[PDB]
RNA sequence: CGGGGGCAUCAGUAUUCAAUUGUCAGAGGUGAAAUUCUUGGAUUUAUUGAAGACUAACUACUGCGAAAGCAUUUGCCAAGGACGUUUUCAUUAAUCAAGAACGAAAGUUAGGGGAUCGAAGAUGAUCAGAUACCGUCGUAGUCUUAACCAUAAACUAUGCCGACUAGGGAUCGGGUGGUGUUUUUUUAAUGACCCACUCGGCACCUUACGAGAAAUCAAAGUCUUUGGGUUCUGGGGGGAGUAU
């Protein structure tokens, strides 16, 4: 009934990052950022930047023909925090009270089997 | 406690120590006469073998050892003496 | 008795060349001149006769080698990956 | 992956299995052993692929202790099963009749019927199986699978 | 003095633990020693839960969920997390809540 | 152990060492078993293995080279082939050696 | 306990009271020592002709059926080797180390190990010599071990 | 002054006093 | 004039009753008597030589030829050798690394030997002298002394 | 039985780079910024590849090792403790000046390797200044092979061996017992578990008889009611681990 991309939200701290893609995955429809709504530098990763950035994917999937969508929230992961950020929360409700259909949510986080040494030193990033 | 009888002590309290730590140190092992029922004659095969004893015509089998006592190998007929 | 203390062999250049230069060719020269085992014969015959030639004394096998010692590290490893890459083949 | 293209329809071929990361995360829980082995294998038609495989011990249904590891040779018991499970299983005919396996999961079973007096041995799964060599495109046994 | 008896922490029998990362400044604190706590937790919070299984086909279909563990040092985890400071007495206490 | 049973035999059997007493006993039909090293070369490996069958001799092949075949023997020197004359109270010849 | 050690392990046969008799026992003294020197011929340590006496006839110690323990029996007949059991033992041990340690030169662990076997060794010698059942200046030498041993 | 950088200068010290001693062997 | 040793190995002419006697640089290993198998069909043992075809990726092969005929060219020098990291068996290919860590992609039917050659570890030690530099290229060329451009 | 050691082998994502793809204005980074990268489409996406390092989660008041230390698979090689033992020898032992093996990290010498992080260095801010913290880039180093070095808050700031003294329940390894549970094939059999005991470990909890200047300590007790054997060290603070 419906036809599906997959979400593809990596929210980190500084950033969060819509973008939907084809259901392969290689080819993107609607990009837009969550610090191209906002340039204040510090709400690049503040929720309703979140909300106006996934409003505006959600505006060009639904135009494109995008009507249902596979989200899969990523944080930055490898070395770092595998946390996601604070803008991956309200992007997904902005991404569901649009009007896009949502399935199959789940987790992308890269982590390792413990590999390259994390940055910082060894007394920490201390401040 | 702060009188016993440590010279006559209670048989239960005793059958549970280690064998070095009772008051007369013995040990807990013993030996057993076997016969596999294909042969007729018996032999005394230890508790805690370490071998693996087998019958004295018919070489097969009576006991394959293991971290303790042996183990007798399912066809057999043991009484310890 | 012993008749110097560290220079061993290289006590033939003297007082010349640099010392981290005469303990450098010290740990080749001792490789050089020493005599291996064969591993043909099993006696301890094989001495070195030009750079990278071994010969064995008796059963007189040539056997071709490293510059100062019969095996080179490169080389040993290099007959253990073969040796390992062969039997991928035949199983 | 896509295979081959006919006209608006766009056929595809198995190139692979993996669990979602919430359900392979909820199963590692604390005090109890994890058990990994994967072997790489090929098959009949000549599918060169490394298939893995998890498990992890349990408590008996009487016991009180808190954990239940397993012995470390336990484990090399239960990873040699494993391993001969599945390459036993693998070459077998093609990854046709693998994914016929796949999907009802009755490696687990055999698994678990085999494992069972080595130890207990919870939530066993296959948990991944990649390719990392196709023998050919072979257009006819690709159509083979789209009817 | 002393001011505990398991010294840092949890390392008695072995001499030499490897050490891990702090997830805030990543400061190396051995792994025995760091502070652990395993955060459990939905991809949507107790909010969105209404609005996005509105928002589905597969009726609500899993509320799937996201673990990782985090290790803190001592310094980042006492100026948030683990803290607040626990008298001679209290400090026995190994009891969670 | 392999050689575990060849020091009983020097010790309480009859044996000779040495490839020309070796072929001498095959010649005799004195032999019972020869032993020969891995290190010998496979022209003297052929000829012992050509004398057995012509005596119906068995071979057993040592796991090693004619150092440690000599050191089995109990000698200081290097042989390369050990020919058993006679076992003794040992039991090189009823097991697989 | 455990001279190279650090363990404090109490495990050891609780020899029993009685020195005499298992008057459930079988033939007399003259069979159990036929049966010693039969095993020695064979090649056996007295450790493993106690052993193969004790589990596979019933016999609880040589030294009480028989008049003396096994080596008096083996020596008395003429079989006690060369040098004794267990300096016998530690030699092989070390010659195993040195082949292994001529494979793995990489291997410290196998190094100190070796120290501590022929450090083992070398007490053993000293006592034997005392006690003189070894030569005076008898001397473990770790290149005609090799040989020693077999 | 923590003590390894009075550790640091001492040894900042001896390597001084070793060269100047040098220059009159 | 070369650090490496060669090696005379005799064969038989396939199609005359004599016998052809090749120079071979000796790779390491390799001992007088030994039986040496050159052919598209041969075993990957040390010293038979093969083309890069019918060798798994990773061997260790030298004195590796550029054109398939061209009787040698690459890894040539002593303790040197190519890896063929890898096959391309359409348009027949295969890349191997050459021991300056260039790769290149060259033909399958290129033949070399297995193994490393010979008398390597030959510059580790110094010459010490100008008499061992004289004598080095005294059975090579004449560039010995050679005088700074700026004197 | 163990993450004890050595050598080979195998795997896993990640990181970095590279190749092609897709789309379009930012992306990083922070307390906040700036340097930096961005129609040369950066960041983001998908497919594949290479390289080196690491071995997450499981991972604990848990294991092994003389300590340093040791965590992917498999094979080989030798070693080890504990337990079991009605096996053997029969004082062979305990502790140790001198002497010897091993000894984190950094460092040094010569190849190899060089992904990541990163002393030095260069930069952007901060600041009164900032030769710092924070940001970016990055050399030696990190990794390995052969050889040095011989130090650490190398800590349990507690020598080693032996004996005795107190109550508890957990746990790891071995063993003994059970007309106990589980796995059905039909009863079995093994493994896992349960109960009781037992040695041998890493520990813990409550008391204090006892000790202590106290903190605290089942040893730091069995000491003015002072003696089990033995080794090393100290004698107000500096000067000073300095000079020679």
């Amino acid at each position: 009934s419906q036809v599906f991309g997959v979400a593809r939200i990596y929210a980190s701290f500084n950033d969060t990052f819509v973008h939907v893609t084809d259901l392969s995955g290689k080819e993107t429809i609607a990009r837009v950022t969550g610090g191209m709504k906002v340039k204040a530098d510090r709400d690049e990763s503040s929720p309703y930047a979140a909300m106006l950035a996934a409003q505006d994917v959600a505006a060009k999937c639904k135009e494109v023909g995008i009507t249902a969508v596979h989200v899969k929230i990523r944080a930055t992961g490898g070395t770092r925090t595998k946390t996601p950020g604070p803008g991956g929360q309200a992007a997904l409700r902005a991404l569901a009270r649009s009007g896009l259909r949502i399935g199959r949510i789940e987790d992308v986080t890269p982590v390792p089997s413990d590999s390259t040494r994390k940055k910082g030193g060894r007394r920490g990033r201390r401040l | 406690v702060l009188v016993q009888d440590l010279l006559h002590p209670t048989a239960a309290s005793e059958a549970r120590k280690h064998k070095l730590k009772t008051l007369v140190q013995g040990p807990r092992s013993y030996f057993l006469d076997v016969k596999c029922p294909g042969c007729l004659n018996i032999t005394t095969v230890f508790s805690h073998a370490q071998t693996a004893v087998t019958c004295e015509s018919c070489s097969t089998i009576l006991c394959t050892p293991t971290g303790g006592k042996a183990k007798l190998s399912e066809g057999t007929s043991f009484r310890r003496k | 008795a012993k008749r110097t203390k560290k220079v061993g062999i290289t006590g033939k250049y003297g007082v010349r060349y640099g010392s981290s230069l005469r303990r450098q060719v010290k740990k080749l020269e001792i490789q050089q001149h020493a005599r291996y085992d064969c591993s043909f014969c099993g006696k301890k015959t094989v001495k070195r006769g030009a750079a990278g030639i071994w010969t064995c004394s008796c059963c007189k096998k040539t056997v071709a080698g490293g510059a100062y010692t019969v095996s080179t590290a490169a080389a040993a490893t290099v007959r253990s990956t073969i040796r390992r890459l062969r039997e991928m083949v035949e199983a | 992956r896509v295979d081959e293209v006919q006209g608006k329809n766009l056929l595809t071929n198995f190139h692979g299995m993996d669990f979602t990361t919430d359900k392979l995360r909820s199963m590692v829980r604390k005090w109890q052993t994890l058990i990994e082995a994967n072997v790489t294998v090929k098959t009949s038609d000549d599918y060169v692929l490394r298939i893995f495989a998890i498990a992890f011990t349990r408590k008996q249904a009487n016991q009180v202790k808190r954990h239940s590891y397993a012995q470390s040779s336990h484990i090399r018991a239960i990873r040699k099963v494993i391993s001969e499970i599945l390459t036993k299983e693998v070459q077998g005919s093609t990854l046709a009749q693998l994914t016929s396996k796949l999907i009802p999961e009755v490696i687990n079973k055999e698994i678990e019927n085999a494992t069972k007096d080595i130890f207990p041995l919870q939530n066993i799964h296959v948990r991944k199986v990649k390719l990392l060599k196709q023998p050919k495109f072979d257009v006819g046994a690709l159509m083979a699978l789209h009817g | 003095p002393k001011k505990r008896a398991s010294n840092g922490r949890n390392k008695k029998g072995r001499g030499h633990v490897k050490p891990v990362r702090c997830v805030n400044c990543s400061k190396s604190i051995p792994k025995d020693k760091a502070i652990k706590r395993m955060a459990i937790r939905n991809i949507v919070e107790a909010a969105a839960v209404r609005d996005l299984s509105e928002a589905s086909v597969y009726p609500e279909y899993a509320l799937p969920k996201t673990y990782n563990k985090l290790h803190y040092c001592v310094s980042c985890a006492i100026h948030a997390r683990i803290v607040r400071v626990r008298s001679r007495e209290d400090r026995k206490n190994r009891a969670p809540p | 152990s392999i050689n575990q049973k060849l020091a009983l035999v020097i010790k309480s059997g009859k044996y000779t060492l040495g490839y020309k007493s070796t072929v001498k006993s095959l010649r005799q039909g004195k032999s019972k078993l020869i032993i020969i090293a891995a290190n010998t070369p496979v022209l003297r490996k052929s000829e012992l293995e050509y004398y057995a069958m012509l005596s119906k001799t068995k071979v057993y092949y040592f796991q090693g080279g004619n150092n440690e075949l000599g050191t089995a023997v109990g000698k200081l020197f290097r042989v390369g082939v050990v020919s058993i004359l006679e076992a003794g109270d040992s039991d090189i010849l009823t097991t697989l050696a | 306990g455990r001279m190279h050690s650090a363990g404090k392990g109490i495990s050891s046969s609780a020899i029993p009271y009685s020195r005499n008799a298992p008057a459930w026992f079988k033939l007399s003294s003259e069979s159990v020592i036929e049966q010693i020197v039969k095993y020695a011929r064979k090649g056996l340590t007295p450790s493993q002709i106690g052993v193969l006496l004790r589990d596979a006839h019933g016999v609880t110690q040589a030294r009480v059926i028989t008049g003396n323990k096994i080596m008096r029996i083996l020596k008395s007949n003429g079989l006690a080797p060369e040098i004794p059991e267990d300096l016998y033992y530690l030699i092989k041990k070390a010659v195993s180390v040195r082949k292994h340690l001529e494979r793995n030169r990489k291997d410290k662990d196998a190094k100190f190990r070796l120290i501590l076997i022929e450090s083992r060794i070398h007490r053993l010698a000293r006592y034997y010599r005392t006690v003189a059942v070894l030569p005076p200046n008898w001397k473990y030498e770790s290149a005609t071990a090799s040989a020693l041993v077999n | 002054m923590r003590a390894k950088w009075r550790k640091k200068r001492t040894r900042r010290l001896k390597r001084k006093r070793r060269k100047v001693r040098a220059r009159s062997k | 004039g070369r650090g490496a040793p060669l090696a005379k190995v005799v064969f038989r002419d396939p199609y005359k009753y004599r016998l052809r006697e090749e120079i071979f640089i000796a790779n390491e290993g390799v001992h007088t008597g030994q039986f040496i198998y050159a052919g598209k069909k041969a075993s990957l043992n040390v010293g038979n030589v093969l083309p890069l075809g019918s060798v798994p990726e990773g061997t260790i092969v030298s004195n590796v030829e550029e054109k398939p005929g061209d009787r040698g060219a690459l890894a040539r020098a002593s303790g040197n050798y190519v890896i063929i990291i890898g096959h391309n068996p359409d348009e027949n290919k295969t890349r191997v690394r050459l021991p300056s860590g260039a790769k290149k992609v060259i033909s399958s039917d290129a033949r070399g030997v297995i193994g490393v050659i010979a008398g390597g570890g030959r510059v580790d030690k110094p010459l010490l002298k100008a008499g061992r530099a004289f004598h080095k290229y005294r059975l090579k060329r004449n560039s010995w002394p050679k005088t700074r451009g700026v004197a």
